[PDB]
């Protein structure tokens, strides 16, 4: 069950989503986002997942339903899962640890507009070890903020 | 608070809370993307179970009644000059009805016909002898 | 390593398909038995077993091979539940029930394919009292009876 502050966490995120903030997305956001990040969805996997939560048969959909979209069964193991696999889309090459360069590949992919002073910035703020990388540790501590 | 001092400690604060908040904003958007990666292949793999049991009952629906009969035919069987004769008539009879079931798809009511056929037939032959 | 009924009750099967007796069928009615047998494997999986016992291209397959594969099959089998779980999966409302067309749209499009005529075919049993909708527990029991 997630708490408000999930929520709100989640509500931040679907704005990358719903860029030009009318608070509906279609299948073609989810795609665009998605591969951006690394994935390969379908469009046949697209509008599956659209007509579980699509209601009202629009074709568009919005924040609660694209929250019940991501929402299943899981296992034990699951979620502690994803949090390693959303690390691991920054530490895209695997080395345990997020540099510079890495955190601006993502920002670019999701479209973030931001100087190279900006980046370190984001960088020393997370570098609770101080090392010039960000761990697996200090990632998820930024994020439960 | 109204001090410049306080204030520029604000200022402070204030920016590194939005950094904190650019974190999180792309963070949480790569936990979304994990999630709905995972509800794609949730979604496949339970259609996947669907679809396979289906084949199976669409398959075994129409083959069975036809095992099921063979069997029936198959039973019957395991169950000098003019006694012989009237006999290997009925063996031969039923290996064909067996080997009509093993080449062409029928009915159960089909294969019961025969079946009832074979039996009257046969009852009158081990009756006889 | 399987019961005398079990093994007789297989042969009863496997001899409906092998016409001439030499103990043989083709590699295209492995599938045809085990699922007469009610064994329901996927398609990749009966590729599987294809690929490992066809190594010289003869398409052939005898009784032994055959109990073999209908031994590994039987050790990892899903239960009834676990098959109304997969088709609860796709109940919007959780009422237990789901429509004819949104069961022919994931089933036409996701996963394996099934063609239309063979939903056709379940949707004449499935929805037997033609509202369009279908109690998945009722022919879920059915189907595994
Ligand atoms: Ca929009
Ligand atoms: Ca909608
Ligand atoms: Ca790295
Ligand atoms: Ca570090
Ligand atoms: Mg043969
Ligand atoms: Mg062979
Ligand atoms: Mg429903
Ligand atoms: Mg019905």
């Amino acid at each position: 069950q997630l708490t408000e502050e999930q929520i709100a966490e989640f509500k931040e995120a679907f704005s990358l989503f719903d860029k030009d903030g009318d608070g509906t997305i279609t299948t073609k956001e989810l795609g665009t986002v998605m591969r951006s990040l690394g994935q390969n969805p379908t469009e046949a996997e697209l509008q599956d997942m659209i007509n579980e939560v699509d209601a009202d048969g629009n074709g568009t959909i919005d924040f609660p339903e694209f929250l019940t979209m991501m929402a299943r069964k899981m296992k034990d193991t699951d979620s502690e899962e994803e949090i390693r696999e959303a690390f691991r889309v920054f530490d895209k090459d695997g080395n345990g640890f997020i540099s510079a360069a890495e955190l601006r590949h993502v920002m670019t992919n999701l479209g973030e507009k931001l100087t190279d002073e900006e980046v370190d910035e984001m960088i020393r703020e997370a570098d609770i070890d101080g090392d010039g990388q960000v761990n697996y540790e200090e990632f998820v501590t930024m994020m439960t903020s | 608070k109204s001090d410049p001092d306080h204030l520029a400690e604000l200022v402070k604060r204030v920016n590194h809370w939005l950094i904190c908040s650019r974190w999180k904003k792309v963070q949480w958007c790569s936990l979304s993307v994990i999630k709905l990666k995972n509800k794609i292949k949730y979604r496949a793999e339970a259609c996947i179970k669907m679809q396979k049991t289906i084949r199976m009952w669409l398959c075994k629906r129409r083959h069975k009644p036809r095992i099921d009969g063979l069997v029936k035919v198959g039973t019957l069987k395991k169950r000098k000059q003019e006694m012989s004769k009237q006999v290997k008539d009925l063996e031969i009879s039923i290996d064909a009805l067996m080997a009509k079931i093993k080449s062409t798809m029928m009915t159960r009511e089909q294969i019961q016909k025969e079946y009832d056929a074979l039996v009257k037939s046969s009852a009158v032959l081990l009756s006889a002898l």
